[PDB]
RNA sequence: UGAGCCUUGAUGUGUAGGAUAGGUGGGAGGCUUUGAAGUGUGGACGCCAGUCUGCAUGGAGCCGACCUUGAAAUACCACC
RNA sequence: CCCC
RNA sequence: GGCACGUAGCGCAGCCUGGUAGCGCACCGUCAUGGGGUGUCGGGGGUCGGAGGUUCAAAUCCUCUCGUGCCGACCA
């Protein structure tokens, strides 16, 4: 149904193995496969109930490595979308990006969260299968 | 299509557009014509303003649409003031062009409430 | 025999307006010979308008950006 | 359908 | 707490399953009659119980409230 690409890199992961933080950026060499800098998406599972005016999200935060002040808000269905960089923005230091994130969302829980706050990280690719993490 | 500052009869005849022009109608257009040296033929897209400017001092000696309604609100003062029976017909809001207004007078009293 | 659920398949005429476009939402290269555009047709849906995919010939070209649109592409990716 |  | 109704004067769909208040009755005025009824024809009559948000838009989404109801709980 598709090329040499697409296939390969929609085998080289596993969906329902959700992989660790550590794991994450241990395949985004292969799951890069765009003659450029291609970005790679983020999506946060959330576990609340967005169709309330009381559950928005707003807010700003500091990469700490740059892309760097990028805006953020929630979503109505509870899938907010999101970016960290690049692939080949020191993968190791994607994690280093993703904690600066994550410390910042849990700072900025609101207090109306009913239920779970957070559910999944997706850390997917523009050009690739997405992974899913804890 | 500039006569009297606001009017833009553009695409009539030299006649065509005083007819159009608030004011006057058919024979003020021929009068003011005859008077300046026009022919009835061609629009007023053809005509320069040389000309124009002539037609526009020719129209400003009759009422002009600014003095138009005041004449005839002139004239309405003067009925509602005397109380003649013409004033009395035209204080209740009926149609006006003549004398009946039993039965067919509907035009301009409107269609019926109930 | 109902329900739940991973996966995939698959969605959603408004009007507008290139256009069956669900919100977001990051985003220009996907696209290609693990065998093009044009066509062969059968199938699924169809507010039948159009999406739509099997093996194909054709056999290696199209497209995102380009453009007016409520919104933008459904280049790809995003969790539902 | 009803009635004169 | 838990759920089910409010739509012209009346009863209702739409519903408290999105985009743009309609159905029958009631009423008014013609037509159909030899005269009537039934009937068509057309017209007034409402804003979705109230309020607030989600929406390119609510009514048809969500919150609260009002009135009326059945179930259930309730040892200052
Ligand atoms: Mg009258």
């Amino acid at each position: 149904k598709l090329t040499k690409r697409m296939r390969v890199i929609r085998e080289k992961v596993d969906a329902t193995k959700q992989y660790d933080i550590n794991e994450a950026i241990a395949l985004l060499k292969e799951l890069a496969t765009a003659k450029f800098v291609e970005s790679v998406d983020v999506a946060v599972n959330l576990g609340i109930d967005a169709r309330k005016s009381d559950q928005n999200v707003r807010g700003a935060t500091v990469l700490p490595h740059g892309t760097g002040q990028v805006r953020y808000r929630n979503d109505k269905n509870g899938i907010i979308h999101t970016t960290i960089g690049k692939v080949d923005f020191d993968a190791d230091k994607l994690k280093e990006n993703l904690e600066a994130l994550l410390v910042a969302l849990k700072k900025a829980k609101p207090t109306q969260a009913k239920g779970v706050y957070i559910k999944k990280v997706s850390i997917s690719t523009t050009m690739g299968a997405g992974v899913a993490v804890d | 299509a500039r006569i009297a500052g606001i009017n833009i009869p553009d695409h009539k005849h030299a006649v065509i557009a005083l007819t159009s022009i608030y004011g006057v109608g058919k024979t003020r257009s021929k009068a003011i014509l005859a008077a300046a040296g026009i022919a009835e033929d061609v629009k007023i897209s053809e005509l320069s303003e040389g000309q124009i400017d002539t037609l526009r001092d020719e129209v400003a000696k009759f009422v002009v649409e600014g003095d138009l309604r005041r004449e005839i609100s002139m004239s309405i003062k003067r009925l509602m003031d005397l109380g003649c029976y013409r004033g009395l017909r035209h204080r209740r809001g009926l149609p006006v062009r003549g004398q009946r207004t039993k039965t067919n007078a509907r035009t301009r009293k409107g269609p019926r409430k109930p």
